[PDB]
C-alpha cells in the first residue's frame, strides 16, 4: 500500500551486493508486485555467498 | 563466479615503476566503476584511485597525485593502475573493487561501499 522508488537504493552505492534473483537491479521501480517482505541480519564476509 | 584478480605486484626499488592488472571473470567489468585500495600493515584502507565505468571520470589521491595513473581496457575487461616514482610509503597489499555511482554528478572522488574485493597483491618498496 505504498510507492517504492528502488532507484534511490540502487543508485546510492551505500550497498555491497545487489544479488537480485528473478529480477534486474534496475527494473524494480518499473514493475508492480502484490506484497513485499523484508528480512534483516548481520553476517560475515565470506559467508555472504 | 564474480571474481576480481590482482596481478602485477612485487618487490620494487624506490623511484622505479610497476603495473597492476585487475582481471574480471564471470561478469562484465565495463558496467562497473573500479577503484583500487591499499591497506599497509598497521594502516587502514586508503583510496588509491577510482575510474568510472565509462572511463571518462578519474579519481586520485593526493598521496599519489602525479605518480599513480589509472587506465581501463573495457574490451579486455581489465583496469590498469600504473605506478611511477615509487616510495616506501606505498608498501601495501592492493585490492581492486567494483561499485556503481553513489550519487549525482559524474566524478567518484567520494568514497563509498565496494562490492567485489579481489585476492589482492602485496607490492613492497624497500632498498
Amino acid at each position: 500500500n505504498c510507492v517504492a522508488d528502488y532507484s534511490v537504493l540502487y543508485n546510492s552505492a551505500s550497498f555491497s551486493t545487489f544479488k537480485c534473483y528473478g529480477v534486474s537491479p534496475t527494473k524494480l521501480n518499473d514493475l508492480c508486485f502484490t506484497n513485499v517482505y523484508a528480512d534483516s541480519f548481520v553476517i560475515r564476509g565470506d559467508e555472504v555467498r | 563466479q564474480v571474481q576480481l584478480q590482482e596481478s602485477g605486484g612485487g618487490l620494487v626499488q624506490p623511484g622505479g615503476s610497476l603495473r597492476l592488472s585487475c582481471a574480471a571473470s564471470g561478469f562484465t567489468l565495463d558496467y562497473y566503476a573500479i577503484g583500487w585500495f591499499r591497506q599497509a600493515p598497521g594502516k587502514e584502507r586508503e583510496g588509491v584511485s577510482c575510474i568510472s565505468s565509462s572511463g571518462g571520470r578519474t579519481n586520485y589521491a593526493d598521496s599519489v597525485k602525479g605518480r599513480f595513473t589509472i587506465s581501463r581496457d573495457n574490451t579486455k575487461n581489465t583496469v590498469y593502475l600504473q605506478m611511477n616514482s615509487l616510495k616506501p610509503e606505498d608498501t601495501a597489499v592492493y585490492y581492486c573493487a567494483a561499485w556503481e555511482a553513489s550519487r549525482w554528478y559524474c566524478p567518484l572522488q567520494f568514497s563509498a561501499d565496494f562490492s567485489s574485493w579481489g585476492q589482492g597483491t602485496q607490492v613492497t618498496v624497500s632498498s
